[PDB]
RNA sequence: CGCAAGGUUAAAACUCAAAUGAAUUGACGGGGGCCCGCACAAGCGGUGGAGCAUGUGGUUUAAUUCGAAGCAACGCGAAGAACCUUACCUGGCCUUGACAUGCUGAGAACUUUCCAGAGAUGGAUUGGUGCCUUCGGGAACUCAGACACAGGUGCUGCAUGGCUGUCGUCAGCUCGUGUCGUGAGAUGUUGGGUUAAGUCCCGUAACGAGCGCAACCCUUGUCCUUAGUUACCAGCACCUCGGGUGGGCACUCUAAGGAGACUGCCGGUGACAAACCGGAGGAAGGUGGGGAUGACGUCAAGUCAUCAUGGCCCUUACGGCCAGGGCUACACACGUGCUACAAUGGUCGGUACAAAGGGUUGCCAAGCCGCGAGGUGGAGCUAAUCCCAUAAAACCGAUCGUAGUCCGGAUCGCAGUCUGCAACUCGACUGCGUGAAGUCGGAAUCGCUAGUAAUCGUGAAUCAGAAUGUCACGGUGAAUACGUU
RNA sequence: GCGGGGUGGAGCAGCCUGGUAGCUCGUCGGGCUCAUAACCCGAAGGUCGUCGGUUCAAAUCCGGCCCCCGCAACCA
RNA sequence: AAAAUG
């Protein structure tokens, strides 16, 4: 969870966000069955005309406060071994012990 | 258990018959909760059995269980240094389990198209007693003698 | 072996949440964000002030803070030009508008966060913690407080090895789901490392 | 002295800082006595044999990145390694730096649609000179320089905090005052019963108290009150025969508040106590069933790699950026699993009944085109309202006839679908064809006492995709317990 | 020259009386144990000295040869 | 009835 590794995935969440719309119109007239094959290889070469530091594949959620990569829920924005410390002390609305 | 508080249940759900054998051998020819699969089996058998022997099959059954009983059973008690057995007069209640665990498991063993003819033979087999069940049952039987000496 | 949080166990049956609103899928992690940063925040500008509860409240599109302290003087000083800088700030961190509440405890020795933060500051200042638990326990038992522990953990004085006091009186049941325990933990970095602070106070029973 | 064995008298050098007696607390015993626990015993089903998944040890490699090691490591951190994740290797590329504050100068961010480069990066690139103005100026943002710095998943869990496992959910662990002993200490807390319990009763140099046990919390099983849309349909009517429609507050159901179970009543036993064994009633009877709840402490138990932190260490590098590769390697060994070895079965036809849950950067219906995984399509839904979504085992009829087979599916060849910049290393499924080991498994070893075992299916998390793993929900549904050596 | 023999890496059964090679110790792997030793269970490893003949067929019956012995004997 | 050692 190293700073400069916290920075290289914000980062990389602005990358991705800031096109957020090439990939959707060249990947639609791609999936779209009447393009013609021209508009299906120009719309291939636009886009490996971009980075690869664009996809959401590349984008792997980390903890808000920690960015442990591994033990993550997304209901929250916390990792696994922050969730319970903040949980005990009342700050999760609405979050209790369950039996059942 | 140390306890012994442990009761037991009851079961008693003959569906036509109205007997009380009958469930507990469906029980124990039960496998993995095939109640049904039980049901239509053994009642195939007892078919076979009741165009096969001329009287009624209940009779022929509960006779058939008669000489399958062992009377006696031998159990090994270890007196500190050697591996002796001991020969007891088994539990009144426990003559039909080993009656239905032993006629159910000698069934199980023959070989032929399906077991329900397989129950049906040693059904007939035990009814006088020329099966291996009987066979099993009068070796077992012969072992106490065999060890009457510790008894006491 | 190891003990349940007594907090936490007791929510819903005597204890109240510290964050008291509603959400959905997309609002309900940028609100318990904001919540834990605000509430780091507040506690890191005013450890001066005595500051325990951090009471969040949400209405529609707004944000309310109640802040629980013994010393009201200082951040009420010479009517109003701390708590106003403060609602900015709030606001510059929360989107929405915020709305601040100071709220005067009296019997601060009665509060497990003040006196476990007492307890580690005069840790921090090497002083013999067992002086410092005795007092806070006869302060505490001067009034009320049914019972009280106080537990402290690390290399006390300054040995090269670690150990564990802890001085009871009273009745302090962890056990009993009516007692209402106010629970609290705090760290003291001294010299030669951290000091651990652990505080359990009894009031009382809760009965219907 | 004695026949001999040997007896009697009896040193020193040297060496150590102890040797020793009695009693106390604990631990232990192939010592004893009571009691408990799937601990045995009585049963059911497995592992160890075969194929495959997954983790570990070892070997090789450029790396196979770290950590976890009897029970208490080995489907463990990891609730998701094609790139990223990533911490390792190869190569390329930076030096106050990807990030924080402090000084100086130039200026907007933005949008610039191009070239070289595996890419970091370097060079053109129309456009705007900004906001507010003490109109002087100023805040924010980008870049250049300079130091104080920034940075480290680098070592020490035997310097620490926090968190966790374990004995063990076993029934114990202690204190004040008093008393006994020269003291370490002991009584309380021993004893007779009884209980799941240091639970309760009676006695009693002890009298009282605290942390444990029990109770308060959640859920499940009965009834009552309120509630009736999107949930329900007993009655009335219409109906195109769909609670479909008008309609109702009957019912089920949904969710809030209450009643009820307290050894309460009767019989016997019992020191005429605690309690035990029966009976009635009752949906439930003896803490009704399950859960949450883990005392004093032990193991220098685990974690410095989630986090924080005392020290120590590098600063042209042990700090950063980018391409590929590895973590999925392979003469072997071990743990945990899935599928089988078949007839209580495998196929074919139509057939009846669940619970739980997830969905507006989402579910994705109808229709149409495909044997097929899928594709176009766009409906309804912020959801008891629409979607995921057809449960399966079960039952009836037909066939196979016990044969390595109408079993079993590994392996392999060819051709495909889908997400993803990209399926070689290294993804999941689909179609045709090929078709293995396996005939119920040695020493040894495991789980389980009633909705239990066994067996059948469904859902969620992580997640673009990837579950035989984890967590969760229902269908069918047993056998056995004389007893404590 | 008398008598006896030859088979897993070492040592014994199987011959006789024809068709079937097993056992012990070793090596390897796995069990038991907190761990080691002991102990238990699997696996590999022998076409039987060789040649010829008998014999339907041979580790087995007969001989040639070779080797091993107990050998008397030999013993610089 | 077996049980040597750390
Ligand atoms: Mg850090
Ligand atoms: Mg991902
Ligand atoms: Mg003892
Ligand atoms: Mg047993
Ligand atoms: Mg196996
Ligand atoms: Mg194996
Ligand atoms: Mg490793
Ligand atoms: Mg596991
Ligand atoms: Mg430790
Ligand atoms: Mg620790
Ligand atoms: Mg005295
Ligand atoms: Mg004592
Ligand atoms: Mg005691
Ligand atoms: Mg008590
Ligand atoms: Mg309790
Ligand atoms: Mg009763
Ligand atoms: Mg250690
Ligand atoms: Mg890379
Ligand atoms: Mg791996
Ligand atoms: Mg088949
Ligand atoms: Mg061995
Ligand atoms: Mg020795």
């Amino acid at each position: 969870a190293k700073e400069s590794m916290k920075n290289r995935e914000l980062k990389r969440q602005l990358t991705v966000a800031k096109y957020a719309k090439k990939r959707a119109e060249l990947k639609a007239i791609i999936a779209n069955p009447n393009s013609s094959a021209e508009e299906r290889w120009n719309a291939q070469v636009a886009l490996q005309k971009q980075p690869r530091d664009a996809s959401a594949s590349r984008l792997r959620n980390r903890c808000r406060l920690t960015g442990r990569p591994h033990g993550f829920y997304r209901k929250f924005g916390l990792s696994r071994n922050k969730l319970r410390e903040a949980a005990m002390r009342g700050d999760v609305p609405g979050l209790v012990k369950a039996s059942w | 258990p140390r306890r012994r508080v442990a009761a037991k249940r009851e079961v008693l759900a003959d569906p036509k018959y109205g007997s009380q054998i009958l469930a507990k051998f469906m029980n124990h020819v039960m496998e993995s909760g095939k109640k049904a699969v039980a049901e239509r089996i053994v009642y195939g058998a007892l078919d076979k059995v009741k165009e096969r022997g001329k009287a009624d099959p209940l009779e022929t059954f509960e006779k058939a269980l008669d000489a399958i009983a062992p009377l006696v059973e031998v159990k090994s008690r270890r007196v500190g240094g050697a591996t002796y057995q001991v020969p007891v007069e088994v539990r009144p209640s426990r003559r039909n389990a080993l009656a239905m665990r032993w006629l159910v498991d000698f069934a199980r063993k023959r070989g032929e198209k399906s077991m329900a003819l397989r129950l049906a033979g040693e059904l007939l087999d035990a009814a006088e007693g020329k099966g291996a069940a009987v066979k099993k049952r009068e070796d077992v039987h012969r072992m106490a003698e065999a060890n009457k000496a510790f008894s006491h | 072996g190891q003990k349940v949080h007594p907090n936490g166990i007791r929510l819903g049956i005597v204890k109240e949440h510290t964050s008291v609103w509603y959400a959905d899928r997309k609002n309900y992690a940028d609100y318990l964000f904001a919540d834990l940063k605000v509430r780091e925040y507040l506690q890191d500008k005013l450890k001066s002030a005595s500051v325990s509860r951090i009471d969040i409240h949400r209405p529609a599109q707004t944000a309310r803070i109640t802040i629980h302290t013994a010393r009201p003087g200082i951040v009420i000083g010479k009517k109003g030009e701390d708590v106003e800088k403060l609602r900015q700030d709030l606001t510059k961190q929360m989107g929405v508008p915020v709305h601040i509440n100071i709220e005067e405890i009296r019997k601060p020795e009665l509060d497990a966060m003040l006196v476990a933060q007492s307890v580690a500051q005069q840790l921090e200042r090497r002083v013999m913690f067992r002086r410092a638990m005795k007092r806070a326990v006869q302060n505490a038992m001067r009034i009320g407080a049914k019972g009280i522990k106080i537990q402290v953990s690390g290399r006390l004085g300054g040995a090269e090895i670690a150990r564990t006091e802890w001085y009871r009186e009273g009745r302090v049941p962890l056990h009993t789901l009516r007692a209402d325990i106010d629970y609290a933990t705090y760290e003291a970095h001294t010299t030669y490392g951290v000091i651990g602070v652990k505080v359990w106070i009894f009031k009382g029973e809760v009965i219907g």
